[PDB]
């Protein structure tokens, strides 16, 4: 048994941890907010309306 | 106004008589209670503000459409005026539960207020039912010592 055979080979990442993702997290409130401001429309349209007319 | 021990000196000289041991106990009890009268005071006072915002949030979730448009909560100004009932009736009863007695709440708080209401179209079951959160909110907070002094403005309203 004489051809060279690669067995384990290091692989492409990194050693190092997983980056902190608070920007990213940042941003996705934004975008809950937004989604929560069209809702919030809707429902402040009903608070909105009179008293006593049903 | 007056408080307890006044109001068993009014009752001993309206019959012209010196206090008896049965005055001498009463006045003795009212002494006793004094000190937790005054810690629920100062408990209620400490959180004044906190007791009034859920009292108010109380009474516009059982009735919202006090704050819908046409209703009799409805502005800014109005809205205050209903909070500065509620935090009126809050201090008054505070004070009459310091005092043992509810005078203060007929000369200070029901010198007109039941009359002013219907003269306002302000809806007084929806200010009793306010008053009423009012009270559990404050019976949560200290228990029942307070709760005789609501009631008397509830039943100045009803
Ligand atoms: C210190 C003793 C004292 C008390 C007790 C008192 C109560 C009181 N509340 C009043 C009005 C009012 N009171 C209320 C509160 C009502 N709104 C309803 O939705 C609720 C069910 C309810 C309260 C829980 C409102 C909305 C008004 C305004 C009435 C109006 O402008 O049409 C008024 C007429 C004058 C004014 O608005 O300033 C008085 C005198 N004022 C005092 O000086």
């Amino acid at each position: 048994m004489q051809p060279i055979i690669l067995r384990t080979l290091s692989a492409r990442r990194p050693v190092q941890g997983r980056p902190n993702l608070e920007t990213y997290t940042s941003e996705v409130e934004r975008w809950k907010a937004i989604a929560q401001t069209q809702y919030a429309l809707e429902l402040a349209k009903e608070m909105s309306r009179p008293a006593l007319r049903t | 106004m007056l408080d307890a021990v006044t109001k068993i000196i009014n009752r001993t000289d309206a019959e012209g008589r010196y206090f008896a041991s049965k005055d001498f106990d009463e006045v003795t009890r009212f002494f006793a209670t004094g000190e937790a009268r005054l810690r629920a005071a100062s408990t209620i006072s400490a959180n004044a503000a906190s007791i009034l915002r859920e009292s108010a949030a109380a009474l516009f979730t059982e009735q919202p459409d006090l704050l819908r448009p046409g209703g009799n909560a409805y502005t800014s100004r109005r809205y205050a005026a209903c909070v500065r009932d509620m935090e009126y009736f809050l201090r008054y009863a505070t004070y009459a539960l310091v005092a043992g007695d509810t005078s203060v709440i007929d000369e200070r708080v029901l010198n007109g207020l039941k009359e002013t209401y219907m003269s306002l179209g302000v809806p007084i079951p929806s200010t009793v039912a306010g008053v009423t959160a009012m009270k559990g909110v404050v019976a949560s907070m200290i228990g029942s010592e307070a709760n005789v002094y609501f009631d008397h403005i509830a039943k100045g309203l009803s």
